[PDB]
This record gives structure tokens, sequence and C-alpha cells, in this order.
């Protein structure tokens, strides 16, 4: 189904940060010598909550935490990136047979 | 302000008992964690143990297993039970404070008490006069063959501390203590001028007020 | 774990299992990974509360996930928390470990309490979000946002940092201090906006009542009224 | 994991600069604290974090040092100086705390006033006699103090104590006590103690004769 | 630091081919795009083409026919060629650095970052007239200058005392005259007691028909 | 394709300018802007659509979305009048025609106007310039008329349009050819600079 977002409150602006000064293509921005240090290689951007999105959102990550969990209990390795590498697997094996 | 008590110490056999006891008061026991340390016979310093204002208990290895640390918070009161002692734990003992926010850094520390830990009989000093004999004149009072420590030793009930010197004790090759305390006056007070010790040797109930007269 | 997915705005959630021919997927580039705060759903976030919500306990490993996009941080905490006699509470953080990225208080919490538990986790599932990397445990002296990750799949196409001073912090008769000197505080009355600590700041300065060589701690109660402890 | 110090005792004048040393087994992110005790009185807090001056400490104190050396430094060493200072790792375990290193002002000799006293009467009763030899207000601490009974020179039955250099005018005081069996004591006639000290240009002999 | 530098101002006959090179100094040509992009007078810019040094260059659709581009590694150097020169093609042209980075599935340009100073080349067959320069003879200030007549075309520069005298200096664009001639005035402006206390020379640059004057300007009203 | 901007946008002193940039699906592709002074190379501004290089100060932003691209400037200078273009990339190189900033309510400033007489020099080679400078006027335009005595003079003259002075005053000048003859046959010559509806006039004669 669609989701209902159902927590306490939800502060519906998204100031988000992400990986890239994506403008460090040019120059030597590039090469780790020069460069960004540590706390520069991030971008902002807000998100506005168009439609019940960013709400919606907030919830979903409240909801899915208890799989993610107990996905995390059943993993031997320390520190878990595979996750999405997985769901974009199991989908590709998905529409390749049943 | 902030002022800390101990209480409880004294002389003891080796294997057996004392319980220290330290007053807190200036601030809020429920805030601090509370150590104690000690200073053994070779004047180095010594952390003992420790508790937190939950109860959680810490040991130096050296004493862990025979003694035990307590606190009670509404009564801003704590405890050191000390068992199975050993003449290695002769020492003064420090009720201390630590910081509040990082563990180990000692702030407050209290007035320390005496522990010994020794075969040998509690027993009263005799106190003589040293009597004075030129501008200035020296007298005092000879506290001999006491045990165990510690003596304390005032002047005219702390009015005259000028010039005052009491010694450390030493002790005797019958193993008693014995210990001097002179004080320098001016040569023409004397026969005018009354100087009366006095000593307090509390582990032997023992009070002696001894006036000095000259010659 | 389900799959949240987008339509122009619409979100739907749905696994694969249940993706319908034509969500068009074209790309692994249309998989994120996002962390938002627990901040942003009503969570109170007053270090006593905050404080509260966390908890202590050993036999159980520490775990990591890792999130590519996060969200700005009104609230942020720093533990450098120990057991009275030195010993640390928390383990050290490991390498890549860094402290959350976008703080606008960062709540420096120094303090000593006992630890009965090796690790420190969270009390209702949520993760500690540090620089991309959500982590089940609180590292030392490492700063963090208490938040839950969720999985998406698109469509085509400065700080400043405030100290405590606190005791017996895992247990239920905790004492809370906002650190303003070396030798003064104030005591938390849990309801303390980061701004309003930050005017108190400024009218420690301003007024005058930073204690001289012998330390204070007073106590403000609602220009207004600060009083003093004994 | 271990503290041990450097020196164990060092001497300078008033004003002078001085260096003690801390040497740490292992490193342990530099959380070292500096504690000084006067002599017969209460350590107290002086520095943490290397290099934090507490409260009610002259700027002339300083600390620094990283890893596993440290250091701290008075850069106009005063009487009141005096003590014993000791450092300690603290927010590490386990707490262990230097050996100490012992600070005495480097003065000029002050010559000890001598005094003698002979046993008192009540003592005598008793079955024993004490004579005391008293050195006051000296520096150096170090003293020859000799007994001598009936100009022999007396060996193994007396003992020495020595004060705690004082806050004040930074000079010593010394007791030398010989006992005696009662008998042994009415078996002579001189008792003379005498002080042999760099302040002396020659030995200072006080005596009585019994009775 | 990365610099950019066209060849030099001047003429190109109509109909004949114009060669122009930029050179790139304080850095290696390999890492950057590098672009021609040309200005003509009292209107806006015009994308010619672009290249990488281990690439194929990319034209214009309304130049492809007419235009060229090359690199030399070694020399460090970018040249232009363009075919069947008009009046039309009268402009100052940059060469332009342009960034490389991948986005949106492959290495792209990104952005014309750094633009050269531009070289203006006028495109004429009136042989190349020299200017004949004039000296222009001088509250509490006095100017004097020197007029550049009768030259064509554009451009023309001009110093004073080679270059060390800048202060006061005022070069005014050219008129052009119905003749079809180019005419423009440079002056510098002294105080009242410094002027005749040193020597005023002013230097024309024409470097289309390759001439160059040192006219002295004596300080007599 | 094309990108569309306005010929000009003006702003009051230390106040917001916005220019836009249009064209078809515009938000589908990149924008750059670029600020042109007088006299002087283009300079990138903004890549990217909001993207700022070093050296660009944060009162200028970027943004793109449907089909309008925005470049504003807060706090606007005098200073900041230049031409700005819109650049894109659509099957090739896309350059929008470039907006003029002009920033308003301004003071004002009246030409300085110097006129030479023709040179000993030019008048031995045969020929006569008379030389009418003009500089540090605001606003940019200027009319210019000649005299012979009390006499308008139609033929001869040549004037430049006005240009970007260096502390951002403006600049033109004017000629008038004369025959020898001519220059000597009068009393005097004079140059009418008519600035904002009033005039200032100086005056040569052959001595």
């Amino acid at each position: 189904e669609a989701i209902v977002n159902a927590q306490p409150k939800c502060n519906p602006n998204l100031h988000y940060w992400t990986t890239q000064d994506e403008g460090a293509a040019i120059g030597l921005a590039w090469i780790p010598y020069f460069g960004p240090a540590a706390e520069g290689i991030y971008i902002e951007g807000l998100m506005h909550n168009q439609d019940g999105l960013i709400c919606g959102l907030r919830q979903l990550a409240n909801e899915t935490t208890q799989a993610l969990q107990l996905f995390l209990r059943a993993t031997t390795e320390l520190r878990t990136f595979s996750i999405l590498n997985r769901k974009a697997i199991d989908f590709l094996l998905q529409r390749w047979g049943g | 302000e902030v002022q800390l008590v101990e209480s409880g110490g004294g002389l003891i056999q080796p294997g057996g008992s004392l319980r220290l006891s330290c007053a807190a008061s200036g601030f809020a026991l429920r805030m601090y964690d509370m150590h104690w340390v000690r200073q053994t016979i070779d004047k180095r310093l010594e952390w003992v143990s420790a508790v937190g204002p939950s109860g959680d208990t810490y040991y130096a290895d050296s004493v862990k297993g025979r003694f035990a640390v307590s606190r009670e918070n509404a009564k801003n009161s704590l405890s050191l039970q000390m068992n199975s002692l050993t003449a290695g734990d002769t020492a003064i003992y420090y009720c201390v404070r630590s910081d509040r926010g990082v563990a180990g850094l000692f702030d407050s520390w209290g007035q320390g008490i005496l522990v010994t830990v020794s075969s040998a009989s509690t027993k009263g000093p005799s106190v003589f006069p040293l009597a004075p004999s030129g501008g200035t004149a020296a007298l005092g009072c000879l506290v001999k063959d006491y045990f165990p420590e510690p003596v304390t030793v005032s002047w005219n009930s702390g009015a005259l501390t000028s010039g005052v010197h009491t010694f450390p004790a030493v002790l005797q090759s019958s193993g008693l203590y014995s210990l001097s305390s002179v004080v320098t006056v001016p040569s023409s007070s004397l026969g005018t001028q009354t100087y009366i010790c006095n000593v307090n040797h509390k582990p032997s109930n023992t009070k002696v007020d001894k006036k000095v007269e000259p010659k | 774990i389900p799959l949240g997915v987008i339509h122009n705005s619409t979100l739907q959630v749905s696994d694969v299992d249940k993706l319908v021919c034509r969500d068009k997927l074209s790309s692994t580039n249309q998989l994120r990974s996002v962390g938002l705060n627990l901040e942003g759903n009503g969570v109170a976030t007053d270090v006593p509360s905050a404080t509260k919500r966390w908890g202590f306990r050993s036999g159980v490993p520490p775990k990591v996930v890792n999130y590519e996009a996060g969200e700005w941080a009104e609230n942020c905490y720093n533990l450098e928390i120990k057991k009275p006699d030195g010993s640390e509470c928390l383990p050290a953080a490991p390498d890549g470990i860094r402290g959350f990225p976008r703080c606008r208080y960062v709540h420096k919490v120094s303090g000593t309490g006992p630890c009965a538990g090796d690790f420190a986790f969270h009390k209702e599932g949520a993760f500690f979000l540090y620089d991309r990397l959500a982590s089940t445990v609180i590292y030392r002296g490492t700063t963090f946002a208490e938040g839950v990750v969720a999985f998406l799949i698109l469509p085509q196409a400065y700080s400043t940092t405030i100290r405590y001073q606190a005791t017996g912090f895992g247990t239920n008769e905790t004492e809370y201090l906002f650190e303003v000197d070396n030798l003064t505080y104030v005591q938390l009355e849990s309801r303390f906006t980061p701004q309003f600590l930050l005017q108190l700041n400024e009218t420690i300065y301003t007024s005058g009542k930073r204690s001289n060589t012998t330390g204070k701690l007073i106590w403000k109660v609602n220009r207004s009224e600060e009083l003093s402890f004994s | 994991i271990q503290m041990t110090q450097s020196p164990s005792s060092l001497s300078a004048s008033v004003g002078d600069r001085i260096t003690i040393t801390c040497r740490a087994s292992q490193a342990f992110d530099n959380y070292v604290a500096w504690y000084q005790q006067r002599p017969g009185k209460v350590p107290k807090l002086l520095i943490s974090a290397a290099s934090a001056l507490h409260a009610g400490v002259p700027s002339r104190f300083s600390g620094s040092g990283s890893g596993t050396h440290f250091t701290l430094t008075i850069s106009s060493l005063q009487p009141e100086d005096v003590a014993t200072y000791y450092c300690q790792n603290y927010n590490s375990a386990p707490l262990t705390f230097g050996g100490g290193t012992k600070v005495e002002i480097k003065r000029t000799v002050a010559a000890p006033s001598v005094f003698i006293f002979p046993p008192s009467d009540e003592q005598l009763k008793s079955g024993t006699a004490s004579v005391v030899c008293l050195l006051n207000n000296f520096y150096p601490r170090e003293a020859k103090v000799q007994w001598k009974v009936d100009n022999a020179l007396q060996s193994g039955n007396s003992q020495e104590s020595v004060t705690e250099q004082d806050s004040k005018d930074s000079t010593y005081s010394l007791s030398s006590t010989l006992t005696l069996s009662k008998a042994d004591y009415e078996k002579h006639k001189v008792y003379a103690c005498e002080v042999t000290h760099q302040g002396l240009s020659s030995p200072v002999t006080k005596s009585f004769n019994r009775g | 630091q990365v610099q950019l530098q066209e060849s030099g101002p001047g003429l190109v006959k109509p109909s004949d081919t114009l060669s122009l090179t930029c050179t790139v100094s304080g850095g290696s040509l390999s890492s950057f795009y590098w672009s021609w992009i040309r200005q003509p007078p009292g209107k806006g810019l015009e994308w010619i083409g672009y290249i990488y040094y281990s690439g194929s260059p990319n034209y214009s659709p309304s130049l492809e026919s007419r235009v060229t581009m090359s690199v030399d590694t070694t020399r460090n150097q970018i040249s232009l060629k363009l075919d069947s020169v008009t009046a039309a093609d009268t402009a100052v042209y940059y060469c332009v650095r342009a960034s490389r980075s991948y986005y949106w599935g492959s290495y792209r340009p990104t952005a014309f970052d750094s633009w050269g100073q531009g070289t203006l080349v006028t495109v004429s067959s009136a042989s190349t007239k020299g200017p004949s320069v004039f000296p222009l003879a001088p509250g509490g200030t006095a100017a004097l200058g020197c007029l550049v007549k009768d030259y064509f075309p554009e451009p023309v520069t001009v110093s004073w005392n080679s270059g060390a005298l800048t202060s006061g200096v005022h070069t005014f664009p050219a008129v052009l005259q119905s003749s079809g001639l180019y005419s423009l005035s440079s002056v510098v402006t002294v105080p009242s007691s410094s002027l005749g206390t040193q020597t005023y020379i002013c230097n024309v640059n024409h470097k289309p028909s390759n001439t160059k004057v040192d006219k002295k300007v004596e300080p007599k009203s | 394709y094309e990108l569309t901007q306005p010929l000009s946008v003006s702003v009051s002193p230390g106040q917001t300018a916005i220019f836009t940039c249009s064209g078809d699906n515009l938000g589908d592709k990149y924008v750059c802007w670029f600020q042109q002074r007088p006299g002087q190379s283009p300079m990138l501004l903004i890549y990217q659509d909001n993207k700022r290089p070093s050296g660009i100060p944060e009162r200028f932003s970027g943004s793109n979305s449907g089909n309008t691209a925005t470049l504003t400037i807060s706090g606007t200078q005098s200073t900041d009048e230049a031409d700005y273009y819109c650049q894109t990339w659509d099957s090739t190189v896309v350059f929008g025609g470039g907006t003029k900033l002009t920033v308003l309510g301004q003071p004002k400033a009246a030409p300085s106007v110097t006129l030479f007489p023709p040179s000993s020099e030019e008048l031995q080679a045969n020929k006569a310039t008379l030389v009418c400078l003009i500089s540090d006027f605001y606003p940019g335009a200027v009319t210019v008329a000649w005299k012979a005595d009390s006499s308008p003079v139609k033929a001869g003259v040549e004037t430049t349009t006005p240009s970007k002075q260096s502390n951002n005053k403006y600049a033109a000048s004017s000629y008038l050819s004369l025959t020898p003859e001519q220059w000597k046959s009068h009393r005097s010559y004079s140059c009418q600079v008519t600035h904002e509806g009033s005039t200032v006039e100086k005056t040569v004669a052959p001595t």
C-alpha cells in the first residue's frame, strides 16, 4: 500500500547534505592532495514537502528500521554496504524468471 | 565550602579489620565519584579505591578482594571497610573528591587519617619538661614512650604558635614512639609568662598538660 | 527490508516482489539510502531526556550500515563519559567513522557514571548517525545524530558546541550541569532550548557571576533570576 | 601504566626557574595532573591536562609535555613553593602517581642556635634519662651532631629528628636525643652536644654538669 | 598558475585563412578541453569549437565547413584556422579553457572557466594603412597627448614612456571616419609642477601594418 | 535551439537584480552564467545551474528549472555593471543574447572637456585636426556640436559613442577635420558638449 505519516510531528522541510562538491570537477579540485578537507566535500539543498513526499519519507525511515535491524543482526560483516546492490540484484532476478 | 572529614582509623593487628568513614559537606555526594587514596611509609601516593553515585565500586588490585568501599548519598557519607590488613597497608588514608566530569582527577582532599597495622599495645605518653636556661630562650616538652601514632601537641592551648617546632616522632628500639616539642621565647618572659604544653594521645585516651618552669 | 518507490511526488512502499512491469528502473543511480533524524518527528532534544533514550549492555556486537544522504540537524551529541576509576565507558571510534556532518548545536556531555555493559545502544531501535555511517552503538568522543534509515528508488531524470558535566550517567539518579566556565556551572531543568543556554552564556560573561578560583554552581529560576547552591 | 619522576630532589634559589620531569611508560592522550604537597600538609591539585592551571595557583607555574614526556616548570621560585610534587595519570587505568620530586630553596648557611636540656627530675624518677640537644633555625639541613659524655664520644644511643622546612624563613630545626638509664646518667658528670655545620666556623659545644 | 595567451591582434585579408594560436604556460595542456569563442564589435558571444588533446575536435554547425582547430602538446599550443574570411568575421577571438568531468554517463566539458584576454582580428584589404601620430601640446593640472590619425584597421595600442607612465593616462576608443579609416587619441594628465620635469613619450603600436611609433611630446604650451 | 535573455535589467543600489534566461525545456540542461565588464574578457559566474567558482561572491546565485534559469545578484553595486550571458549545451553550444545591467539612482557628473588645436607638425603636413576629448561624465550620454566663430559646422565632424571608463564614468571623443586655410581664416573654433540638458563649451584660436 501507500504509507501514512503517523509520527507525533514531521518537520516538513528537508534541508539535506550529500556527497560531492560536484563542481570539484575543475582545476585541481579532484586531486586528493588539493581540494576540500574532510568537511568540505558535501553539498546542501532544500526539499519542500511537495505532496506527502517528505512526511511519507520520515514515516518510511521509521517503518523500515525493524527489518533493517534484524538484517543487521543476521549479517556477520561489521560494516554493511551491499544492501542496495542486494536489492538491485533481487530486482533483476525477479524479471528474469518467476 | 567543600570539607571532607575522615574517621575510624588507628592501630590494628594484621588480619584485623577497620572501618574508615568520611563525612562530606559543601557539595552533594550524588554528584561526585568518591575515592580513597593512601600515602604509605615511603611517602608515595597510591590510589586505593573508588565508588560512583550508583554504588559501582572499584579497587586497586593491591587491595582488591580485601577492601570494600561504599556510600550513603542521603547521609552524604562514605566508608571504607578494610579487612585482611597487612603492614603494607600502614598509611595516611585520604577521602577524596574527584572532579565531577572526568574520572581520576582529584580536586578535593580530606585531612587524612592514620592507619597503622602492627603487633604492639596502645600506650599513653610520659610528658617531661625541657626547662629553659640571653635575648632568646628555648623551652619544651618531651613526649616519650607512647604507642601508636599519633599525638597532638599545642602550647598554651594554641595561643602560642610563633617559633613552635614540633618534631616528627621517632620509633625507639623499644618499639614505642617519642618526640619533642619546643618553642623559642624572649628570655625576659621567663618566670613571669606561663608556658604549658598540651599533649593529647587519643589512642590511649591520654591527656597531659605540663607546665614548663625555668631551671 | 522494504523499498520506498516514488513517482512524481507520490510515495508508494513496495519491495520488488510487488513492483509492477515498467516502474522503469534503468540505472543503479536511482537507488539511494537516506538517513533522517528522530529530531524531526517530535522527539525532544533536551539533553536529559535524549540521554534517557540510550542505554548500556554487553554480549551484543555493534553493527554499522552506510547512508548516502543525510538531514541537517538542530541538535547533536558528543559523549566523553567514563566510570569512576578512569576506565572509559565507550569504545574508541574505528577508522572511517567521523562526526556527523551538519549540526547547529553539539552537546558535549562530559561526565561520569556506571557502565553496566560494554556498549551503549539505542533503546528504541534508532541508529546513531555518524558521517555517512549508521551504528547501533555510541563511540567515544565523536558527534552523532539520532536517526533512522530508509531506502529509495527514485524516478528516471557553521556550528557551535555546548559543554556539559554529568553524574551517575547510566543511573536513574542522574544529575546534569551546563558547563560555562572552568569553575562555574548551571543546573539543567530539562526544558531548556539551546538558544536559551547560549543566552545564559551571554548573560554570565556580561553580568559577572563567574567565580574566582572558588567554584560556584548557580541555578536560574524562570533579565531574570539566578540563585546559588550549597 | 607507570609514572616515574626526575629528579628525586632539586635545589634552586628564590626567583630561579626550575623544571620537574614526569616519564610515562605507555601513552594515554596526555591526561596528566600535577599535585603539590607542602611539608606536613595535604596535597593540592595544581595542574591538569598537562598545562591547565587550577584555582589559586600563580602564573609562574606552567606545565607542558606530550605522549609520555611531561614537565612542570616554576619560573620564579618562592619559599612557599617548597614541597613535594607528584605527577599522576588520570582518565586512564591504572591511576598511578610518580614517586614525587622534592623541591627545596637554595640558600646560604644560617647557623643553628643551639640549646641543651638535661633530663627532668620526673623522668629520672621513672628510671630513665633523656638529654636533648636542639639545633634551631638552620640551613642547610645537613649538620653533624655528636654526643660527648665526660669527653668520650657516645655511640648508638641517640636519635635525631628534623622538622620540615619552615614556610617562612626556609630553615630547619633538629633535635638529637641521648637516652640512658638513670644509673648511667648518674654515673657521669659532663654532658655535651657538639655541632658542626657549614655556618659554624668552628663546632659549637653546649654542655652542662649534672646537678 | 594556468595562463592563456592568444597570438596577437591584427590583420587578415578578405577571403584569406585566419590563423591564430593560444599558448598555455604554467601547466600541462592535457587535462582540459580547449575552445575558441569570438565576439564581433557591439555584439554577443559565438562559440566556434572545442578540442580535447586525445579527441576529435567538434565545431559549430554554422562554421563547420570553414574552421579547424589543432593541438601541439610539445609547444603547449592550440591553433585555429578559419577559411574564406569576410568583414562579418572581424571580432575579438578568445582562447577558452573548459574543465573536464564525468556526469550524465560521459566525460563532458563542465564550464568555460578561464578566458584569455582575446585577440582582435580585423578583416581588411586597405593595404594596412599605418597611423600618422602627432603631438598634442599642453586648476593645477595640464593635459598633453598624441593623436593617432588615419590608420586602418583596428587595433592600435598605446603606452607612455614604454609603460613606465600609467597614472593619469586615458586612451580613447577610435572613431571610424566616413573614409573608413580610424583615428584615436591618448592623453596623460599631469599636475602643474610635474609638467616639464621629465620626458613624455607616446608609444603607438599598430601590429596590422607592422609599425610602431615613439612620438616625444615636448612640454610647451 | 535558442536561449532568450532580456536586453536590459536595472536595479537600485544595494538591492537585488534578477536575470532571466529561457529556452524550451531548459531545466533538462546545465546552465552557466558569465559576466563581462566593459573592455574586458568574459568571466564565469555560475556553472551547472547554481555552482560558484572561487572568486565569485555568495551574493551571486543561479537557478534553473522548467523553462527558466535565473541569475540573482544581492547587494548589487555599480561595479557590477556589465553584460551578463546565459549559456547551455544542446546539440551544440548556445549563448543567450546577453543582458546589460544598469545600476540606476546614481548621482551625476558633468563632462570634463579638453580641446586641442592642430599641431604645428600636422599643419606642416598640410592637414588640420581639432581634437575634443570628453571624460568623467555620468550618465554615459552626450551630444557634440561644433562652431566656426558663431556659426554651426556640419561637415568634417566625427564623433565616437561614449565608452565606460576605469573609474566607471564615461568618455567620448570628437574630431573636426579642416584644411590649414580654414583653420587660419576664422578667429575661433568651439566644441560644444551637451550633457543632461546643459552645455559646456571650449574654444580655441589660431595663435
